[PDB]
């Protein structure tokens, strides 16, 4: 994303398609690669009341 | 008969319970125990086992298990091994002071009832059981078996009947598991007051290795009243198969406290109306009521409303008599904390032997600290509920479940005050 519009043009009609909406090189759109400390939930068994493992 | 309570003073087997009286042998047989004792051995085993099974008595110790069948266990010839009737006098329940009472100021009465005991089964000798901290009563006792042994009563041709019967006293070192009947047998050995597993039961092999019946003091000294005022007599008071007559302990936050007698079905709001001079604050100042001691679930003042204090009636109230012992609680009480500390009690008087009660009941006790302060979330109460249902039947004597029956009384009537109570922990400490 960048090459010039004459290059651009060439391209999008050698292609036959649109081609700068659609890019395989990845830009800043991707998630940041240092990323904010999860909390996950549990599952459902972990509960303190009703937890017999037979049943 | 329907109504119960308000029993004469005519019908009161404990004349000198107070201690007003002299209760020494000379004034012994002024009220007359003592009395007609040579043709009560006279007539066998069988004629006073009889006259028990007839009476209705049940355990007074915190069973309720009945007496006649109880010691006509005991009713098999011997071979070679020696029988023994061992009184539990050990009387560690909180809220319960009665046989404290009947050993200090009826003391005769209870040697009387360990003679037509052994008399009863045919056992050799008597162990009295006192408490460790009852030494006054413990030496108050031993001069009373003296001045039986002085008389001819007691010892060598008991009466002049030719039936020989010692009676002796143990006593104990504070230890509460030490009431218990298989951890009283084990104490009496010199050993750790640690029970013993049921079956052999002690009918079969108890203290020493020979059969042994531990009954309490109460249900000991009243049955030489029983053979000789009648069986009829002692079962014509109270409901069916509630019988007799009961040594109430009337404790906690009332006017006046009072060990007093009492017939057996008697209403509890009529009982402490009457012989306690009512709750502090009045009958609308009424929180809740530890029924029989510190082994019984509370009754909140709904349940105090109607019920009768008897055994049965009790069970209908899905709590328990045992001992007797009213413990009241006002609206001023904290009842989080009263609980807790009872909890604190059981873990302090726990012998520590098998592993549901020995984890069990310390960390109730932590629960119950954190419940005071507040310091949960509300999905740990049915989570002790169930900490109580795995201690409750898998244990091997019954302190398992008089630790787990206060927590349950506690959560299944007062659940709200206890969600309120986290809640307000939750707001002023977060
Ligand atoms: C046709 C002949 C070549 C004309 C020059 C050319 O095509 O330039 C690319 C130019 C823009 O290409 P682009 O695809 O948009 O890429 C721009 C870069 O991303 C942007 O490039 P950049 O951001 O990396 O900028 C620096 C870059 C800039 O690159 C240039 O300036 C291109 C080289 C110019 C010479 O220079 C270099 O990287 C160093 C270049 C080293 C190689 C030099 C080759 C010399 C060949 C002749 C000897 O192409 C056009 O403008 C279309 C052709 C125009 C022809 C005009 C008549 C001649
Ligand atoms: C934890 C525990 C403590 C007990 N403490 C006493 C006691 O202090 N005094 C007593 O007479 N019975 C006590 N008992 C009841 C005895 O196990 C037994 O029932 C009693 O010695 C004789 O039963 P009885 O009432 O038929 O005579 C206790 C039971 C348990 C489980
Ligand atoms: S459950 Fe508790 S009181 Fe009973 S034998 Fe075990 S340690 Fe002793």
């Amino acid at each position: 994303a960048s090459a010039t519009r004459l290059i651009q043009g060439l391209r999008n009609w050698a292609s036959g398609r649109d081609l700068q909406a659609k890019l395989q090189l990845r830009y800043q759109e991707i998630s940041k690669r240092t990323q904010p400390p999860p909390k996950l939930p549990v599952g459902p068994s972990h509960r303190l009341s009703n937890n017999y493992y037979c049943a | 008969k329907t109504s119960f309570g308000s029993l004469k003073d005519e019908d009161r087997i404990f004349t000198n319970l107070y201690g007003r009286h002299d209760w020494r042998l000379k004034g012994a047989q002024s009220r007359g125990d003592w009395y007609k004792t040579k043709e009560i051995l006279l007539k066998g085993p069988d004629w006073i086992l009889g006259e028990v099974k007839t009476s209705g008595l049940r355990g007074r110790g915190g069973a309720g298990f009945p007496t006649g069948l109880k010691w006509s266990f005991m009713n098999k010839p011997s071979d070679g091994r020696p029988k023994y009737l061992v009184v539990n006098a050990d009387e560690g329940e909180p809220g319960t002071c009665k046989d404290r009472e009947i050993i200090r100021h009826d003391p005769h009465k209870l040697v009387e009832g360990c003679l037509v005991g052994g008399r009863a089964m045919g056992a050799r000798a008597a162990y009295i059981y006192i408490r460790g901290e009852f030494y006054n009563e413990a030496s108050n006792l031993q001069v009373a078996i003296r001045e039986a042994y002085e008389a001819g009563l007691i010892g060598k041709n008991a009466c002049g009947s030719g039936y020989d019967f010692d009676v002796f006293v143990v006593r104990g070192a504070g230890a509460y598991i030490c009431g218990e009947e298989t951890a009283l047998i084990e104490s009496i050995e010199g050993k750790q007051g640690k029970p013993r597993l049921k079956p052999p039961f002690p009918a079969d092999v108890g203290v020493f290795g020979c059969p042994t019946t531990v009954a309490n003091v109460e249900t000991v000294a009243v049955s030489p009243t029983i053979c000789r005022r009648g069986g009829a007599w002692f079962a014509s008071f109270g409901r069916e198969r509630n019988s007799g007559t009961k040594l109430f302990n009337i404790s906690g936050h009332v006017n006046n406290p009072c060990t007093v007698e009492e017939e057996m079905s008697v209403p509890l709001k009529e009982l402490i109306e009457k012989h306690a001079g009512g709750v502090t604050g009045g009958w609308d100042n009424l929180l809740a009521v530890i029924p029989g001691g510190s082994s019984t679930p509370l009754i909140p003042k709904s349940v105090c409303e109607t019920v009768l204090m008897d055994f049965d009636a009790l069970i209908q109230a899905q709590t328990g008599l045992g001992t007797a012992a009213v413990i009241v609680m006002d609206r001023s009480t904290d009842i989080v904390k009263a609980i807790a500390r009872l909890i604190e009690f059981y873990k302090h008087e726990s012998c520590g032997q098998c592993t549901p009660c020995r984890e069990g009941v310390d960390w109730m006790n932590k629960v119950m600290a954190r419940f005071v302060r507040g310091d949960a979330r509300p999905a740990e109460i049915d989570s002790l509920w169930e900490i109580s249902k795995q201690i409750e039947g898998h244990t091997i004597c019954a302190l398992g479940d008089g630790a787990a029956w206060p927590v349950q009384g506690l959560i299944r009537h007062f659940r709200p005050e206890l969600e309120e109570r986290m809640q307000r922990f939750a707001q002023q400490h977060q």
